[PDB]
């Protein structure tokens, strides 16, 4: 679970989130991450350590082939000090049955397959973008 | 509809495959990263082809402000001079009104 | 004073781009040094067109669609610097336009289709320093219009149609320096198609056709980076890099690289990179002597037989060292990489480590040795290492393990090496935090750091504490053996104590109550087992499980459960019959015991044996062993049990024998009921989607297992008026 609790402060927004994550426990800050930036060409930023990146996963249908297999997708994230990586699904839940189900790696791997976790994708919109705490689960 | 100077439009993550004579740009914000497509790249970054897709790419030389490539520069800052593409103090066995030196 | 169409910024500078004007705009002031007006659509430039524009230096036309540029339109035009025509709809070049030109010093002509350039193209510019021609649908490289730029810098004909390059394409160009042929149609190239550039640094061969390693680039003295990727390259003979000593990164991967010259990375100072992948057909390492600032060395997919012992004392600046899939024998001593880092040695055929093989290393991290048979490991092989993270050595072929000065070790990987059967000390692993064994049993030590993770995942099947459990069940198994090992053999007793002929109708009882003895042996071998290791069983399971008292067991149940179920079927036959074959039922009783045995002697003989659980029994703990045993156990059984009941009914359906046919129909009941529960819980998780956790279904099966051998002669005892009589002879004796 993905439970929303931000930096600055908010009610009811304990356990403002419930999720899945089907291939260990963490805790860290959530980044986003462009699809087309978990690519090799792409320039690595490593801003600063401690983070967990959110990418968002568009319709393949009308999508042209990726970069790189959703695996090394993951793979790389690790490197990045994103030291967690989760996966939308919800305009694809090709990518929810994607690669070989079990994590050959180790990075906790969580998927969402979310109703109200791309309710929480806008949430990560908001009004303020974010500046917001994250807390696994 | 779709965005201006884009043909693969999301309202989520932005554009997806922008016009095939344009380049897309990662441009990333303090929270997300929306890819911008435009007409030409920022003086920090250089032009870089491909026959998939296009994308500017940043420098790896200091002192430069736009270069050719990722081994060449052709406009340094205001002082130091410039060199085959490297941005020096002083110019190097060069013996050398303009800030080019060679 | 600016007109609004075009408003402008300032500093001698106006920009009007995106504003879409048919024309310049008037009015401008003519001191102004740059001027920006793309994303136009001016499509027809008349003449004199640039006639207040005496002080211009910068011009843009991006974006424009321009087709048509008159001669004259660019007269005037004597302090221009910087010309960029970047995205239009010239197809052509406008040799003629831009003949007025002196002053200029960079020209970008990229994305115009062009397809023919005039032959007395660029002309007079003595100033140029920088030219794109990149995107078109050129042919053929323009050797002649070229020979006129002897002040070029760069150049650029990348995404072009070019096949070839004749020789002597750039005989001018003595100041280049990068040259970009990138994605192109070029297959074949002359050995003189780069001569005369002395000064050349940056050379661009990416995404062609080539299929030969080019010998042209022996006369590039002064090349520093150089990569040919993306090609159809596959041999990379010597001296093909004897030419260019200072070059400092070569780019060749995704080619079908399979033959590399023994000598071909020889002398090259400069260089930190070496990446080789695919090497198929190499059989000798490559002859690095000379180089000694290089940092990395990947050699996967060879042949190598054994490892210079001077590759750590010729040189120290290695981090990273990768020889996976190779066929490396011995492990020469490390003694000298003092920056070394990380090692990987998976999947080779390495036979021990030496007592000092590893002895001297101070900043060694990651090291890894999955997948390389070994046999013995010295006891202070690790003594002299110093902080290390990460340790993989799985599927190995392992007796022991030395635990001396591994205090810093947080990732332990050695799931796989079945014949480590010892148990690993816990005071030796403080800031262990991610561990994987090969048995479950050795996890119950490490279960104020995070829980260690255990591979194999021991829990209510694999106990730590106590074998059977809870303080009931304990009691349960206890009153069961106690009750069917006196109980079984006083019907024994009674019923073959009269007299050698007997009724075949009072025969079967006597052969299900031998049945029921063997079961109650075996639920007494199970308590006995719990009760001598009570505190600890952790130290005991793997004894028992890889040891040779399971099997027994197991066979012993096995045998039990089939003769019962076949005896009794026979029985309901036999009963059926009756409403003269005396001479028949015996050899059919015979028979089925030997039913029993081929039951049981087949889970052992067979590779699966069923040890998932201590108890071993058929009954189905997991996917691990063969399935196929449980269901045609389960499927038999059940046809069996569906057979009776029929026939019985259709005996209901339509003296002395009430009685007797009284008391087999309670047996068959009782046996029928005291099985639905135990095939329900065999298959549960298979089809129905609800799980049940493994604790509940252990101590449903140890409950109602043995229970029929318990419930079977209690019942003869007390019902059958046989037996009130029985022991009237018995007491005579």
């Amino acid at each position: 679970i993905i439970r929303v609790i931000p930096l600055k402060m908010d009610p009811t927004g304990k356990l403002n989130l419930t999720l899945e994550g089907v291939f260990t426990p963490a805790e860290g800050k959530l980044m986003q991450s462009h699809p087309l930036y978990l690519c090799n060409a792409s320039d690595d930023d490593n801003l600063e350590p401690g983070f967990i990146s959110i990418v968002k996963l568009e319709s393949p249908r009308r999508a042209p082939r990726p970069c790189l297999s959703l695996a090394s997708k993951a793979r790389m994230a690790g490197e990045r000090g994103a030291s967690a990586v989760l996966f939308d699904i919800t305009e694809d839940r090709a990518a929810a049955e994607q690669l070989q189900q079990p994590l050959g790696l180790t990075w906790p791997v969580v998927l969402i397959w979310g109703n109200d976790a791309e309710k929480l994708m806008e949430f990560v919109y908001k009004n303020q973008k974010a500046h917001v705490r994250i807390e696994l689960k | 509809a779709c965005a201006k100077g884009c043909e693969l439009c999301s309202e989520v993550n932005g554009c997806l495959k922008c016009s095939p004579k344009l380049f897309i740009l990662l441009e990333r914000n303090d929270i997300r990263q929306v890819g911008v497509c435009l007409p030409s790249c920022p003086p920090g970054y250089f032009d870089a082809r491909n026959p998939d897709m296009n994308k500017c790419i940043k420098c790896k030389i200091e002192h430069c402000e736009a270069c050719f490539s990722h081994n060449f520069c052709t406009k340094c800052k205001e002082g130091l001079y410039l060199h085959k593409g490297r941005c020096y103090p002083a110019c190097p066995e060069g013996s050398s009104g303009t800030m080019e030196c060679s | 004073l600016c007109a609004a169409p075009c408003s402008c910024d300032g500093d001698r500078r106006v920009d009007c781009s995106g504003k879409g004007l048919t024309a310049v705009p008037e009015g401008l002031s003519a001191f102004t040094q740059a001027l920006d007006i793309s994303m136009n659509n001016i499509t027809q430039l008349p003449e004199d067109a640039f006639k207040n524009f005496p002080f211009l230096e910068e011009l843009q036309l991006a974006g424009n669609d321009l087709s048509f540029i008159h001669p004259k339109a660019l007269s005037g035009l004597k302090e221009l610097k910087v010309l960029t025509l970047q995205n239009n709809q010239l197809k052509t070049v406008p040799s003629e336009a831009i003949r007025g030109l002196s002053a200029l010093q960079s020209l970008r002509l990229d994305a115009n289709h062009i397809t023919s350039v005039p032959e007395d193209s660029f002309e007079g510019l003595v100033q140029l320093r920088h030219l794109w021609l990149d995107d078109n649908s050129l042919t053929e490289v323009p050797v002649h219009p070229l020979s006129n730029l002897p002040t070029l810098q760069a150049l650029t004909l990348a995404l072009n149609k070019i096949s070839s390059i004749p020789d002597f394409a750039f005989t001018n160009l003595s100041s280049l320096v990068v040259l970009h042929l990138h994605n192109n149609k070029i297959r074949s190239l002359s050995q003189h198609c780069f001569d005369g550039l002395d000064n050349l640094e940056t050379l661009d061969l990416n995404y062609n056709n080539l299929g030969e390693f080019p010998q042209a680039i022996k006369a590039l003295p002064s090349l520093k980076e150089l990569g040919f990727h993306s090609n159809s390259i596959s041999v990379i003979p010597d001296g093909a890099f004897d030419g260019n000593p200072l070059l400092r990164t070569i780019h060749l991967y995704d080619n079908p690289l399979s033959f590399v010259g023994n000598s071909a990375f020889h002398n090259l100072s400069d260089l930190h990179s070496l990446v080789i992948r695919g090497a198929s057909m190499v059989q000798q390492f490559p002859n690095l002597t000379g180089t000694v600032h290089l940092e990395s060395l990947t050699l996967t997919g060879t042949k190598i037989s054994s490892i210079p012992n001077n590759l750590c004392q010729e040189q120290k600046m290695l981090r990273t060292l990768d020889l996976s899939y190779n066929n490396i024998r011995d492990l020469p001593s490390f003694n000298g990489c003092h920056a070394l880092e990380e090692i990987s040695l998976q999947r080779n055929q390495i036979y021990q480590i030496k007592e000092g093989t590893f002895q001297g290393l101070i900043s060694l991290r990651i090291l890894d040795l999955s997948r390389n048979l070994i046999h013995e490991i010295h006891s202070r092989a690790f003594a002299t290492l110093g902080p290390i993270t990460n340790l993989d050595v799985s599927f190995n072929e392992l007796t022991s393990f030395p635990t001396e000065g591994l205090n810093g070790l947080n990732q332990l990987k050695l799931v796989g090496n079945f014949k480590l059967k010892e148990a690993l000390a816990a005071k030796d692993f403080v800031n262990l935090r991610s561990l994987s064994v090969p048995y479950a049993y050795q996890c119950c030590a490490f279960w104020s750091q995070i829980i260690i993770h255990c591979t194999p995942s021991t829990g209510a099947f694999k106990p730590c504490e106590y074998l059977l459990g809870s303080w009931m069940i304990r009691l349960t198994v206890w009153f069961i053996f106690l009750v069917a090992l006196f109980f079984n053999l006083l019907v024994i007793l009674t019923t073959f104590a009269s007299c050698t002929s007997l009724p075949s109708s009072k025969l079967f009882i006597g052969l299900i109550s031998v049945s029921n003895l063997f079961m109650g042996i075996y639920t007494g071998i199970l308590t006995f087992l719990d009760a001598v290791s009570w505190g600890r069983f952790a130290e005991f399971g793997i004894w028992w499980e890889t040891g040779s008292g399971c099997k027994v067991a197991g066979f012993l149940a096995v045998f039990s459960s089939e003769s019962a179920i076949f005896l009794l079927m026979l029985a309901t036959v036999e009963r059926s019959l009756s409403a003269n074959h005396l001479k028949q039922f015996r050899v059919a009783a015979l028979l089925a015991f030997l039913g029993a045995t081929v039951a049981g002697c087949f889970p052992l003989f067979h590779r699966g044996e069923y040890s998932a659980s201590p108890l071993c029994l058929p009954f189905p703990t997991g996917e691990t062993p063969s399935l196929g045993f449980t269901v045609t156990l389960v499927l038999l059984n059940s046809l069996a049990f569906l057979l009776m009941a029929v026939i019985y009914t259709k005996l209901y359906c339509n003296n002395s024998q009430s009685s007797m046919i009284k008391h087999v129909a309670w047996l068959i009941f009782t046996n029928c009921i005291f099985f639905c529960p135990v095939a329900f819980f065999s298959f549960a998780p298979l089809i129905t989607a609800i799980s049940i956790s493994p604790e509940i279904m252990k101590s449903v099966t140890l409950i109602f297992f043995p229970l029929p051998a318990c419930l079977n002669p209690v019942l003869y005892v007390f019902f059958n008026p046989k037996f009130k009589e029985d022991w009237k002879l018995l007491k005579r004796r």
